[PDB]
């Protein structure tokens, strides 16, 4: 098409249409000598337009070295406010990498994401996009939370005015929100002050359940595209994803195990499982934390947490 | 039916081609399940949504100013079926409701029977005197009909009832308007009430049901262990009484048994509850408790009867004293708590 | 920069069509002619139009806007100081709201006195506003509604004349029966498919009133537990239901109330209640109320809540509706 690259003009355009060629990988896909036999184009003009097209259109290999300095000074690992967690997470989680959060209704996923946020907020004083698809966010609550941190109202009016709420109920509208996103940081590269480090989608679950069933294929297909949008979110932009998760037990196995399906379990890099202390012993706050899956520690590690204590 | 409606003549080709045949076939369906279905695109789909969904209806606005005022448009928040009885009445505040089931538990010898039978008797009187000017249909489950009490009930009737003129009482065809049915087994109690009573009420020949008995098959047919087949059983029944007695303005009277208590459902210091469970109870409207005390007629000597009303959604829970007689079951003024 | 056409609300037909003939990204087809499009393609000019629409169809609040937004709002009081307290002030708007609990605890008394409770003028701490009540059961009774209506008129009247105000008489000089009873908009749906169907309808009824601050829904599980085999069909539609809920009580400032039922779960040959319809329609409710006995005494349980903590508080019915103590 004409102003796709250099070099292309329409009568080209329409001539290589002639002879069955409309895409890229159509023209990469074929042979100098054997096209230039049926409409005798330039020889040596088809390997030089080529060439450009692969400069334009393909990924470029990196040396290790060369990346093992920029990620030296550019992987950071921020705090999630609780002591347990951050021994459990190994001082926190890193960026450029996504974060799942799973367990049943009143596990402490919301709890958790809440205090993150207000911790990177305050704490580390940098940008939180926050996406809600079940209406389990309060300003309430992170009033609360900041309460306990400090005392300052304009500090805690400062840290409250760089958390960015965002409200998506279908599939669509969160994709839309995502990509939206990244154009904002793609267009945001040269400023520094207001770019967004941590963005939260509050329950991936809520908005994918409904498209699962039957014998269709839609519903995989468009979680699949929104588990691509949040890896490239995660690891092109260098941000923190997290996200949160239901759970499920296996009826022939009575196995709990996190829902969405065997497709799902390979999108996150690191897994949380939280569950409720037998009921004795867990009357409020106290939960138990596992470490599901990673891929810096080994897997099965418990440890402590209670959401009473972090107001 | 698909047909009655505005759309482009690509959405009716594809909901064509789909066997789709009625608006409660498409409202079946999910979203997800009309795009497998009709290979549309979610804007179309929705709007199909939108079209069914004003078909079905629309366009009508009621408020409860109307309800409480248009009396006569809405028969069913204002008339009420007498008892016989204007104790009875008064307990119940008019009398039962015209729509949605009434329970009716108690144990041996508390007087069911003869309530079922006053009530099939009452229904047939004019409006100004508590009836609905129509039949009755009796259900039997465990023993036969009692025609012999029933003939002296007919007797008995001039003297009952008082208020009413006895030339009046005189052309009441009694015997004549009540429909008697066997039922021998839980699948023909199912199909006698999804086949005969649904004939017997469309054509106006009765506005009343009485299943009597209901646990009396479910007792000696599920066991301990088959307990989800019974509670789809009983959903079954529950759903299809409800929707007649809606469709058809006429009230559902069941009798149920009880078994000992021996409290998650309020039953904490009483000897029996009702039984069936609470996939039965989540099914009824107004729910009584006739009970009989044999431990005070000892003393006084003539039998000691109350009807206790244990839930409903606009009657508080109190209770009254009845006695049985030659007539009929009646009242004792100056009883209610 | 690029979007991909799987993202995008397409029928597949056409989105096939567009993929086989070599289209990728949503800003290829930002530069096409539609003659041109439907030429190369085959798709008709109708389907090229609809696509260019739809493809240009797909703001900025921090949580400073959204706590004040949350101060002005109010909340709806029960009449029971107690659940008020524990509730944070009383039901909060833009959340779903579940009642659950055995036959005969109070459920259909606590929805009738949130309607009536919802036009309370604002003088009085109140939000104002009207009602909108689908019963799916056949148990909304008038009179019931006239009590409450006229003991909370009884209520009110013997405030303002211990506070000897001037604004209290202004207020409630509207504040009669007659009002009061006039904005309940009252619906019955005697089937799962005519409850969608009117939920359905509801965006478009909630746009022509503006003034509606409360939807309830009282009986979700008999319409879903009784002639529905397809237990993967239910799922679909109850998670459907609850997203539409959620997103029409967040767009119309609202607040939704949804009444279950209880069965038995048997373990360990030992019966305890739990909420009906499975595990997964926990995960749908933004907070969680469970009534039950304990002797003789009805108590409310926050069983669930993002905001609180769990707690438990008594209350009791009477002639005047929803109390405490
Ligand atoms: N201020 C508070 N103080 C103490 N506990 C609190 C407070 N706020 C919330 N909680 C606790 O949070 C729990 C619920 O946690 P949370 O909202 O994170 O659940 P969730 O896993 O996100 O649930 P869902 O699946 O329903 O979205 C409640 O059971 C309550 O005990
Ligand atoms: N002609 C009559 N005169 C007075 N009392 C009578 C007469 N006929 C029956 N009774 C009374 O009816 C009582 C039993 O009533 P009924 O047959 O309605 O019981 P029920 O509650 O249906 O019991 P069940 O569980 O056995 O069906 C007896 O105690 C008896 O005193
Ligand atoms: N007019 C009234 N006066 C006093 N108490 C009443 C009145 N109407 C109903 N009640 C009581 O309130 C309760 C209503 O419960 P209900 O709303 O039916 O709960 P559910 O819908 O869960 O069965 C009943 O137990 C009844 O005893
Ligand atoms: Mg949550
Ligand atoms: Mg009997
Ligand atoms: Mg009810």
């Amino acid at each position: 098409r004409v102003g796709l690259c250099p070099g292309l003009t329409e009568e080209m355009i329409q001539l290589l249409r002639s002879h069955r060629i409309k895409t890229v990988v159509d023209l990469v896909s074929a042979d100098l000598e054997e096209v230039a036999q049926k409409c005798g184009l330039s020889y040596k003009a088809l390997v030089a337009l080529r060439r450009v097209l692969l400069a334009q259109f393909s990924a470029f290999p990196v040396n290790g070295a060369d990346l093992y300095e920029e990620l030296k000074t550019s992987t950071a690992i921020l705090s999630t406010g609780i002591g347990s967690l951050d021994k459990l997470l190994d001082a926190g989680l890193y960026t450029g990498e996504v974060t799942e959060i799973v367990g049943g209704p009143g596990s402490g996923k919301t709890q958790v994401c809440l205090c993150m946020a207000a911790n990177v907020a305050h704490g580390l004083q940098q940008n939180v996009l926050y996406v809600d698809s079940n209406g389990g966010l309060t300003a309430s609550r992170l009033l609360q939370l900041l309460q306990a941190k400090t005392q300052d109202e304009e500090e805690q009016a400062e840290a409250l005015r760089r958390i960015q709420v965002v409200h998506a109920f279908d599939i669509f509208q969160m994709l839309d929100v995502l990509q939206e996103l990244r154009g904002t940081v793609a267009q945001q590269v040269t400023g520094s002050s207001g770019t967004v480090k941590v963005v939260v989608v509050d329950s991936v679950t809520a908005v994918v359940s409904p498209l699962l069933g039957g014998q269709q294929r839609e519903g995989l297909a468009l979680m699949m595209q929104l588990a691509r949008e949040l890896k490239t979110l995660a690891r092109d932009l260098g941000m923190a994803v997290v996200v949160t998760n239901h759970i499920t037990r296996d009826r022939d196995s009575g196995r709990l195990k996190p829902a969405l399906g065997r497709s799902w379990s390979f999108v996150p890099s690191t897994r949380i499982l939280l569950d409720t202390i037998e009921g004795a012993g867990a009357s409020g706050g106290r939960r138990m934390a596992c470490l599901a899956k990673s891929s810096r520690q080994p897997t099965g590690f418990q440890e402590m947490v209670d959401i009473g204590t972090w107001g | 039916d698909l047909d009655l409606l505005d759309l482009n003549p690509r959405i009716i080709a594809a909901i064509k081609k789909a066997k789709l045949k009625s608006v409660k076939e498409v409202l079946h369906f999910s979203g997800p399940d009309l795009k497998r279905l009709t290979n549309l695109s979610s804007p179309e789909v929705w709007h199909l949504l939108r079209t069914a969904s004003l078909h079905l209806r629309g366009s009508s606005i009621l408020t409860a100013l109307q309800l409480h005022q248009q009396k006569e448009r809405f028969p069913t928040q204002h008339q009420r079926l007498s008892l016989g009885c204007p104790v009875l009445d008064a307990l119940l505040r008019g009398g039962l409701p015209l729509d949605g089931i009434t329970e009716l538990a108690g144990r041996s010898s508390a007087g069911k029977t003869q309530l079922a039978l006053q009530l099939c008797l009452a229904v047939q009187f004019p409006r100004q005197h508590g009836g609905l000017e129509a039949g009755a249909v009796y259900i039997c489950t465990e023993d036969a009909f009692p025609h012999k009490r029933l003939q002296q009930l007919m007797a008995q009737q001039p003297r009952l009832r008082t208020d009413v003129p006895g030339e009046l009482l005189q052309k009441l065809r009694f015997g004549s308007q009540i429909f008697i049915e066997h039922v021998a087994d839980v699948d023909t109690l199912l199909e006698c009430v999804n086949k005969k009573v649904p004939v017997l009420l469309s054509r106006g020949m009765a506005r009343l049901v009485v299943i009597d008995s209901v646990a009396a098959p479910f007792r000696c047919e599920f066991d301990s262990q088959a307990s989800a087949p019974r509670a789809r059983h009983l959903q079954s029944l529950g759903a299809t009484l409800r929707e007649l007695s809606s469709a058809f303005q006429s009230p559902v009277l069941c009798i149920n048994q009880v078994t000992e208590a021996m409290g998650p459902l309020g039953f904490w210091d009483e000897r029996v509850s009702p039984a069936l469970g609470i996939t039965w109870a989540n099914q009824l409207l107004v729910r009584l408790l006739a009970d009989r005390l044999r431990e005070e007629e000892a003393a006084l000597g003539c039998p000691a009867r109350t009807l206790r009303v244990l839930s409903a959604p606009h009657l508080p829970p109190s209770s009254c004293s009845y006695t049985i007689s030659a007539e009929g079951v009646r009242g004792t003024p100056g009883t209610q708590s | 920069m690029q979007r991909d056409l799987v993202s995008f609300p397409l029928s597949p037909a056409v989105r096939v069509k567009l993929v086989s003939a070599g289209f990728q990204t949503a800003e290829e087809l930002l530069e096409v002619k539609p003659s041109e499009l439907s030429k190369e393609v085959g798709i008709s000019k109708a389907e090229a139009l609809e696509t260019l629409q739809i493809i240009r169809r797909e703001k900025k609040c921090t949580a400073l806007e959204l706590l004040e937004q949350e101060h002005t709002q109010g909340f709806i009081i029960t009449f029971c100081s107690a659940l008020d307290d524990i509730l944070g002030g009383g039901v909060p708007l833009m959340k779903t709201t579940e009642i659950c609990g055995a036959p005969g605890v109070g459920k259909t008394q606590l929805c009738m006195q949130l309607a009536v409770d919802v036009q309370i003028p604002e003088c009085f701490g109140g939000v104002a506003g009207e009602a909108v009540f689908i019963d799916t059961e056949g148990s909304f009774m008038v009179d019931r509604v006239v009590d409450l209506a006229t003991a909370c008129i009884q209520h009110l009247q013997l405030i303002a004349e211990k506070h000897k105000g001037e604004e209290h008489r202004k207020a409630l000089e509207d504040f009669t029966l007659d009002n009061i009873l006039s904005h309940i908009y009252y619906f019955r749906c005697r089937d799962y498919t005519e409850l969608l169907a009117q939920v359905y309808l509801l965006p478009d009824f909630l746009s022509e009133h503006s003034k509606v601050r409360l939807v309830i829904v009282d009986g979700i599980a008999f319409p879903f537990r009784h002639d529905l085999d397809d237990l993967s069909l239910r799922t679909r539609l109850l998670n459907g239901l609850a997203q539409q809920m959620i997103s029409l009580a967040n767009n119309h400032r609202l607040a939704v109330i949804l009444t279950n039922q209880m069965t038995t779960k048997i373990d360990r040959n030992q019966a305890l209640l739990v909420p009906a319809l499975g595990e997964s329609w926990g995960h749908a409710a933004t907070i969680r109320l469970i009534f039950h006995w304990d002797r003789k005494q009805r108590l409310a349980t926050l069983y669930k809540s993002p905001s609180q903590k769990e707690c438990t508080v008594l209350f009791q019915i009477k002639p005047q509706g929803f109390r405490d103590t």
